[PDB]
DNA sequence: GGCTATAAAAGGGCTG
DNA sequence: CAGCCCTTTTATAGCC
């Protein structure tokens, strides 16, 4: 691990990265639909071709403006990589693909404290940051001060930390909340 | 928008039998979610419902989301959503909701005696005290406990009868019930009666 | 399976 | 006519 950086001794495993990239070229979704084959375009529900590729297992939403969105990648670089492969596809279809403006927009990651948690004590103690309605969702939606990431503590110890643009914010969240989780460990 | 909103609030209140207290407080909440609003495109009677939800609970007497909805039209979703929005807006929060919170009402609609109520209420607390039902919704636990209690008395009610009033589903009630059944003995009151004894309670 | 919940981008849609 | 919603991903999990 690296107790200097992950004092908890647990390092959140990244689970889904969402990045956007602007191809510049105005796309013909109608066209792109007809030959892509790994795509899926339905003007009906969603106004964007939905193409997917094996390795890295990602999914892209492509709009007739050049703007693409890559989701599913389990890593930035991988999100980036796949985003290139999409452009090269659009490119190999007859379009002026340009990899302008690529950016990481959200890093979803998960974790396991390995001990059950007394959510109510946490929901009660961090009133300002927690929302725990078993009636609406079985998780305690915690909203961290800094960084501005949302965690979703559960009774089992599994954590889910969303909202990060930089994988390190993800780490800064967990280490922040870990000694709160430990305090409310189930007896 | 506001006055006519209160027109409906009262209608809501009445249908589910709410006295002046929460019925007034819900208007006071609603008037504020107009001043200290930020509830923009939200239904005015969604802001209302949620208010007559955050109200019942602040009065120490809450009813399930399903209960408000069944006097509302605005989905459980929206009342769940504007509810969250409203607490944040107004910088306020509530108290959690527990086993012995719906026991009074659930039992009255179920038409059971004080005997059954008390035991269900003691079972549910020990179910939790004994951590027998880890991540179960308190409503579920309660409806479960109410089934153990009642089934061990004369005045019994079925899972479809309990589920129907608790606002849960037999499947779900079965889930918690079966989780607490193995501790049935340690869960009852002690001085509990017993038209049917524990060794006889439905295993489920 | 489905629903509910969290974050995030894209452009059009429906609207209080 | 600012504001949410649709669509796609992912971890997680109780209720239907």
């Amino acid at each position: 691990v690296d107790l200097s950086k992950h004092p908890s001794g647990i390092v959140p495993t990244l689970q889904n990265i969402v990045s956007t990239v602007n191809l510049d070229c105005k796309l013909d979704l109608k066209a792109i639909a007809l030959q892509a084959r790994n795509a899926e375009y339905n003007p009906k529900r969603f106004a964007a071709v939905i193409m997917r590729i094996r390795e890295p297992k990602t999914t892209a939403l492509i709009f007739a403006s050049g703007k693409m969105v890559c989701t599913g990648a389990k890593s930035e670089d991988f999100s980036k990589m796949a985003a290139r492969k999409y452009a090269r596809i659009v490119q190999k279809l007859g379009f002026p693909a340009k990899f302008k403006d690529f950016k990481i927009q959200n890093i979803v990651g998960s974790c396991d404290v390995k001990f059950p948690i007394r959510l109510e004590g946490l929901a009660y103690s961090h009133a300002a940051f927690s929302s725990y309605e078993p009636e609406l969702f079985p998780g305690l939606i915690y909203r961290m001060k800094v960084p501005k990431i949302v965690l979703l503590i559960f009774v089992s110890g599994k954590i889910v930390i969303t909202g990060a643009k930089m994988r390190d914010e993800t780490y800064k969240a967990f280490e922040n909340i870990y000694p709160v989780l430990s305090e409310f460990r189930k007896i | 928008a506001m006055m006519n909103a209160f027109k409906e609030i009262t209608t809501m209140a009445d249908r589910i039998n709410l006295p002046r207290n929460k019925v007034d407080r819900t208007n006071n909440l609603f008037r504020q979610a107009y001043e200290q609003k930020s509830l923009k495109g939200r239904a005015n009677d969604a802001i209302a419902s949620a208010c007559l939800y955050i109200a019942c609970r602040q009065e120490g007497v809450p009813r399930t989301f399903k209960e408000i909805c069944a006097v509302s039209r605005i989905s459980k979703k929206e009342i769940g959503r504007c509810f969250k929005l409203i607490l944040k807006a107004l910088e306020t929060s509530v108290d959690l909701i527990t086993t012995g919170d719906f026991m009074s009402r659930f039992c009255s609609n179920l038409c059971l005696p004080k005997q059954v109520q008390m035991a269900a209420t003691h079972i549910a607390r020990k179910a939790v005290e004994l951590d027998l039902v880890p991540g179960r919704s308190p409503i579920s636990v309660a409806a479960a406990a109410i089934y153990m209690a009642s089934q061990a008395s004369a005045e019994k009610r079925t899972q479809k009868e309990i589920g129907d009033i608790a606002g849960v589903a037999d499947v779900t009630i079965r889930q918690s019930y079966r989780l607490i059944y193995p501790r049935a003995p340690d869960l009852f009151p002690t001085d509990f009666k017993f038209d049917t004894p524990v060794d006889k309670l439905p295993q489920l």
